[PDB]
């Protein structure tokens, strides 16, 4: 895997 | 909202999916016959693949049809090539298929492929 | 072949239109029913994001069904914000709905959600 | 884009 996109 | 978190992932899980589904021939809605050759599918992930599909599959008459033949002139190895290429963002271009890969790219209407089959021709220039 | 090339952005490309046929409501097959609430979908990529409509829809009878009716005790928010992550890989988490989306991705069977959620609360703890 | 997946 989770990110901040 | 743009607080969202993403998983990178996601997409190619979704698209192995699918993949897994057509070869298991789960909920595939249509064959394209091309020549002697019948191809199973999903009417969904074609649209969202090929200009000439999604061009198709919103026409309120075509949209209902199980069965689309492609023009006879349409070599059957070169649109199994770009089948699964749809299906897993992989493209088997060699020396022996590439003009009926672009070929097909080309009336398929898919942009990113004939813009790589052009590419490979003009350095074997 | 073990030669073929791969498009990095395809998976992506795929997810997005068929996001955009989701809002164009485009062969959508079916409605899930979650309580008031309708959403229409395709079954394709709900089998591909959650273990539990991959059940259902490969079952010999519900796979014909074009309504399913979730559990009432299912938020259609936390499933609304479900659906929206299947189709664009990005979750809206927020602290008011963290605890919905986590029960409505456990009954989803959506493990990487579940996960991802579970990390969230522990780090408020 | 394309690579050597
Ligand atoms: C996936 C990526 O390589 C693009 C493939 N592709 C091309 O090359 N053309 C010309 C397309 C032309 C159209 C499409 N499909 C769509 C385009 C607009 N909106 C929606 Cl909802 C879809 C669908 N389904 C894909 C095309
Ligand atoms: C996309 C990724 O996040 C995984 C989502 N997901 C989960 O979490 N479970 C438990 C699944 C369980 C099942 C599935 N779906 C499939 C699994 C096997 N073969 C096929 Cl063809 C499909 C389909 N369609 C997805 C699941």
């Amino acid at each position: 895997a989770w990110v901040i996109p | 909202a743009d607080s969202c978190i993403q998983f990178t992932r996601h997409a190619s899980d979704v698209l192995l999916n699918l993949n897994r589904l057509r070869s298991r021939d789960i909920l595939t809605d249509v064959v394209i016959v091309v020549s002697r050759e019948q191809f199973r599918a999903h009417k969904t992930v074609l649209m969202a693949c090929s200009g000439l599909f999604y061009s198709i599959f919103t026409d309120q008459l075509k949209c209902n049809l199980s069965v689309i033949n492609l023009d006879p002139e349409i070599n059957p190895e070169g649109f199994c090539i770009l089948l699964d290429f749809m299906y897993t963002s992989r493209l088997n271009l060699r020396e022996g298929n590439i003009m009926a890969v672009m070929a097909t790219a080309m009336y398929l209407q898919m942009e990113h492929v004939v813009d790589t089959c052009r590419k490979f021709i003009k350095a074997s220039e």
